[PDB]
């Protein structure tokens, strides 16, 4: 039932902007907390970005802080990444991700229940 | 804002208005202290200071082989509360593991190592002993000929030393697991820069910061290991993934008929007492409700001492009888006194003979409680008595509302009422009612049907028919 | 003066000649220490003493900052043990009070302060560091130019200071609320002072005095407010409203038959266990015997742990059938053994193929058990071992008495007892009992007498009369 | 070496590998600090080394001042913890009784004496405070010209008084009474010799050496006196008379059917859950497995938790309904969903519309429970969730078993199935099946008698016959 | 249940009086009986309690020596003694009680039941 | 039913040696811990040595330990005392006692629960 689809990846030039989409579907956002998260090639997957559905509430680790940021719309169900200033070492496949609320052991691969299959970005 | 409803009809009261602080996962944490490597002490001097200096050392020394060495809650399920940190460790203990956060904390006294297959931890470089005393005693005590150091460093190595003490003086009578976690475990400051680097939304950063006291008492430290110069130890900080979600607190109290005989009566109790939380459509609720800690309107509790509820079981208190949701209840005939203190009054079940009153502290008595059960708010009210107890009930602001309704003890048939279910529920009480109904309505058949029947008629020769209620002779209709 | 009797009847012993001292209020008094008000630090001086007193300065510091942000049992009520000690801290919050307070203490350690509508409370300043570090150390820390001080006044500010980091520890890892309360929040002497001083009867006074460790056991001390330098936690004392009654303690342990037939026993243990105290023309009961201390023969218990009953209750000793107090007891079918130790003895319950002996310290084994429960007085007897469990005697002085008769177990019909009635007593278990022998006592007295009546003359299109005890048909008289 | 097993049958599991230490009995040591006998301090010197030491020298007296004032484990028997140290106190009053221990340690620090008739008892001197100020501080306060003693003197002296003094706070706030025992009491040099000392075997010296710190959670400190400027306190030590014998622990969790109306499931819990021990050709039980501290495959117990059973106790894991042991089980309705945590896994109670998921750190959620019981070892996983609440599981390293079998709830016909046993086993729910299977074949031959045998005929002047099972009219034949 | 107090009246300073305090309702071994008082313009305090049975006494500080509490089972009544009157002792003076079961100190806040109350008045005026 | 029987005791010469031997009947020693006691002429009596039945683990007291070595058959049911090199000092009755490994308290006269009727020995 519960299903992540993300969208929006492509070739980006350097200092360019992208945004990827994440939409849920057999679950709804409000009582669970939505992630992004992102491997790039040969390297080890790393969070970077949590939000909380209901409150809105967020997340950014060190590495994107300041450029990039992340959104939610309850009425879509869908969780939105903005990445702005994007560096060539962003590129990487971003996965989407989802706990419940009940569930949520921080942010972090070690604590993800649900994800994505993933969209390619390129820089 | 906290408000509170009195259900005279179960003999019960819900306080809400309250908001949620649920742990509902666990952040590891590493804690290091930086080691010296004093084997033998070298001095033959018999200077004073540098007498105290070795036994100090000693002290030193004798600290770390101590550590070289090292209602309804039985219907919850068991966890293993440091599971998270116990992994933790005994994942430092593998080789090359203390070697890479050792050259971490190198340049730092803060850093971020992942462990084995993706795990990515915080540690910490709280104390750097092997610094302090490699640089200011060594000159001191790795010589025989020894420099008899100012008495302010004897002093300074005393305080840099004693938490070392005291973190060893804690984990020796506590097999290496602390809680809370101590002010030598971990200083304010400290505490609250790993809040503020936690892998975790700000809704999260901000309720610990503003309550640090209380993620003391929710916190563990593990004493981990001792190896290459290098103590760390994991410290294991709740995660509270629940915040600002309505919370409220069921108080119940018996509810007995109050018939002239003493033996005559009947009681029964809600069981489902506890803290009740809306968490992720469902809701939580905590039958020992003494697990949680409330502070104002924010209660915060462990998911580990809570059942997953449908929402519908919100509906026993409206309406116990709902066919949504099966309340559950206790019976007795055991019509003792006692009384509730709730949020912002007291429910009072009186019955017998027992004298139960409410005093103001000027005024005095200001309410005698009939038999049976009933409520006061906590405006203008200071003490409650209930035959030789005394409450004092909490003077907390809020608002009262006192719920109308036929006590539902009064719903039944005694003769019939099942008075020894302990770890009972509505459902289940009809159930036995039924049952007891089924054998009397059948007995009764059964005895009218029996009751009907004619005895043998008389044996003789002759035959014979009824007639008028006996048998009489064929031949006399001939 | 102690005695003991041993119920053989009911695998029960009572142990008398204590006597009582019950916590039936609390009075709530209001300590304080002065503090001073110092913000920077101002010393460009590298002074070793002066350097060592802005780091004892900056503990000092940090410490304000953390204080700034500051059987039978569940029959039992609930209230709320520190609602008075935080309704007075609520109290303390206002902004006249605290002026008053601080008024009040100006020219002595020791005030009364009216509070409110009429509550009188005590209060003590403990400490005065607004007046130590404002006359000693403000002449070296004032200036830039840094009067470097005595070594003797760093280790005395060392000395003063360290009361206020404990008490701020206590706190910090306590969430405000503390128990014990130590001797770090109230010294002995100082206690003992506010006791005398304390608006209570001699009697009390002497009780509490010569007993303090107590008294500090069930004591809470509760922070409150830091404000306009005054430092303020409250504590809560607990009140000892009832002394030298007679108290008795009430042993109980599983009594069972010893058939030879595993698992065709049944068993039955009195519930009603614990303390008893006499209070007010009733008895006060404390089922769980744990919450109560007893020192000598001098009993402390507090009544919020307590029923309160019917002096009748005191009748289920002589007589386990009285007809006036419904004993309650609890039945079940598990015959374990083990033993209860008592004031001055040991019952034991020994069933199956347990071994069960007692011995003595030089002769060994004295007295071997048979099936069934017993009783040895510790006269000569020093330990009692039931299977695989060892059990040391209490070796206090006092008489026994062996009360003889059938124990009651044996009173019972095995093929009709309630054998897992648990929240039961003796009329609810014979209630039970005669419901199932009511329907034999029927059901047999039915299937007799049914017999003699005529079963049904086969159906078909004949007639039949009644003749010599068979059906004739009626062709047969035509 | 730890394995484990799991019964889907019983819904239970089994760990394994695990060996003993049993605390079977006391042993009492009595410790000593020899005291200094100071009335008045006399001196008028204002010298701020001596101010120190009479500030110093009044903490001493004022600590002397203070001393001188002073599931199944219901089932379980009720013992006197300290009974056996407390009896060697007593005997310490008696007068001449410190007088032969002060002799006995006047040329060493280390020394035994037997009591009374015979017991032997252990005598430490771990502090000699009489010696330190006699030899030390006596020049300089006893007189009044006032010999201003060095600064070194001072410091000196707060170190050795500061284990008085600590030792004075713990039993002042504990009624005589510690524990866990703090290295104040008893140094860890201390603690050793007095175990090489002790009258046990070489097995048992060398585990509590390895194992200090269980040593102290499992023992008391005993203030008993001070007089004679001897203070002495009795230290209690477990005995461990039993140790590397085989252990198991019994992890249990609720049995449910699953049909799709939530009320129409009935429910059973194996209750005999806990460690279990091979003991001296019996088997320890402790059903309160928290009573258990567990160091890697050691598990330190007390005996006075303890039951002993049968060793056929064992069976019910491999037959619970084997006809030698009668299995401890409760039944009830509450099909709650919960989970258990294994020594080496998860046991997962799912029913009704709970969540039920077990996920890796890495992979996240990779099995998703059906409804049932169920179970999931250790490797791989590494959380579960069970409705709202989270549980990490032990990662320790071991082989788990499933063994899988028909729950056992589906051999009962719900109709008769008693849902309402607490404590009880399954020879009992069979036996209490066996009452309700009588009551209904006995109450159907009594109904099978409803109406096979004749009514009364009409009452009127008429006279009536049998036919086709009705009253006929006589007339009517004529 | 009723509590009488007694004995107020117009005494000059250094006078002595006596008050009397009838108890109707309860008896007095299960109590603690106290006196308080309420002075001109000032917030009532207590003066004096004393347990039933056994006799205990307690004395505030402003009266301790000229003050006594006495009681008699018999006469189911409480006195109290006042000697050496002040003119600061004018003041009303209560009769209150509480169950031993309930004590919670003796003052204003301890208690349960109170008198109606008698006015004593230490001046020389007339 | 469960009974001890010492013997070996005799009269030796000073530096001599005499083995003692404890039989159990009515038990096995595997349950149990066994232990040696003596009391001499007047005074009052002490414990020497005890052993584990299982392990074979052992306790000498300080007085005799070295010179006395204890021993146990578990299949003669038999625990053996050897003493080397006695003094004079050691004349004694000496006692064969027993307490049930569940029950152990201790080595010492008042941790035992059975005991032998004693041999004497004088040296
Ligand atoms: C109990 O009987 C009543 C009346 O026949 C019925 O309405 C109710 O459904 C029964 N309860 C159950 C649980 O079947
Ligand atoms: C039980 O039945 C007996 C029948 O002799 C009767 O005397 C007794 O009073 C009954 N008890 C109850 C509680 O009904
Ligand atoms: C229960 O009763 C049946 C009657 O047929 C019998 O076979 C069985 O042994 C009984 N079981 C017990 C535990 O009494």
């Amino acid at each position: 039932q519960v299903q992540l689809q993300e969208s929006g990846g492509g070739l980006v030039q350097p200092g360019g902007s992208l945004r990827l989409s994440c939409a849920a579907s057999g679950f709804t956002l409000d009582y669970y907390y939505i992630g992004w998260f992102r491997q790039a090639p040969g390297k080890e997957r790393e969070g970077v970005s949590c939000i909380s559905s209901s409150h809105g509430s967020t997340y950014y680790a060190d590495s994107v802080k300041g450029r990039f940021t992340i959104s939610r719309d309850n009425a879509k169900n869908t969780v939105y990444l903005q990445m702005n200033s994007l560096k060539p070492e962003d590129t990487a496949v971003y996965y989407c991700a989802t706990v419940a609320v009940a569930h949520f052991r921080g942010c972090g691969v070690d604590g993800m229940d649900y994800w994505g299959k993933g969209t390619q970005v390129t820089v | 804002n906290i408000t509170e409803e009195f259900y005279q009809s179960t003999c019960s009261a819900v306080s809400k208005g309250y908001l949620s602080a649920l742990r509902t996962g666990w952040y590891t944490s590493v804690i290091t202290i930086e080691l010296s490597n004093i084997k033998e002490n070298k001095c033959n001097g018999t200077d004073a200071k540098v007498k105290l200096i070795k036994q100090e050392l000693d002290k030193y020394k004798n600290a770390v082989t101590e550590l070289q060495l090292l209602f309804l809650g039985f219907l919850l399920g068991v966890g293993s509360a440091i599971a998270s940190g116990v992994a933790v460790c005994k994942v430092l203990h593998l080789e090359g593991e203390v070697n890479k956060i050792k050259s971490a904390l190198l340049s730092t006294n803060k850093a971020v190592v992942s462990l084995s297959n993706g795990v990515s931890v915080l540690t910490f470089k709280v104390l750097d002993l092997k610094n302090y005393i490699d640089k200011q005693l060594l000159p001191i005590l790795n010589k025989q000929s020894c420099s008899i150091s100012n008495i302010e460093t004897v002093i300074e190595f005393q305080q840099k030393n004693n938490r070392l003490l005291e973190i060893t003086r804690e984990f020796s009578v506590n097999a290496g697991v602390t809680t809370p976690v101590s002010t030598y475990m971990l200083t304010n400051s400290e505490l609250l820069s790993l809040i503020n680097d936690m892998p975790i939304t700000n809704d999260q950063k901000k309720l610990m910061s503003n309550n640090v006291q209380i993620v003391r008492q929710q916190s563990y430290s593990i004493m981990c290991i001792i190896k290459e110069e290098v103590l760390a130890y994991v410290v294991q900080l709740p995660l509270y993934g629940v915040i600002d979600t309505p919370c409220w607190k069921l108080h119940t109290s018996p509810l007995c008929t109050t018939n002239t005989k003493e033996g005559s009566n009947i009681c029964l109790t809600r069981t489902d007492r506890g803290w009740y939380c809306d968490n992720a459509g469902s809701v939580s609720f905590f039958p020992q409700a003494e697990t949680c800690k409330v502070q104002s309107n924010r209660v915060f509790c462990d998911t580990m001492n809570s059942l997953t509820l449908p929402s519908e079981v919100n509906l026993c208190n409206v309406d116990i009888f709902n066919p949504k949701y099966d309340c559950k209840i206790m019976t007795s005939k055991t019509d003792v006194s006692s009384s509730v203190i709730t949020s912002l009054g007291a429910i009072v079940s009186c019955y017998g003979k027992t004298k139960c009153t409410a005093s103001n502290k000027n005024r005095g008595i200001i309410k005698t409680f009939s038999n049976g059960c009933d409520y006061v708010s906590n405006k203008g009210v200071d003490t409650v008595s209930v035959g030789n107890t005394l409450y004092y009930v909490n003077k907390q602001e809020g608002k009262s509302l006192y719920v109308k309704g036929e006590p539902i003890i009064n719903f039944y048939d005694p003769l019939v009422f099942p008075s020894d279910e302990f770890d009972a529920s509505i459902s289940q009480v009809n159930e036995k009612i039924n049952q007891s109904l089924a054998f009397i309505r059948k007995s009764d058949e059964l005895l009218s049907a029996i009751g009907g029947y004619i005895p043998e008629a008389p044996r003789d020769g002759q035959a014979y028919v009824r007639k008028d209620g006996e048998w009489v002779l064929l031949s006399t209709f001939l």
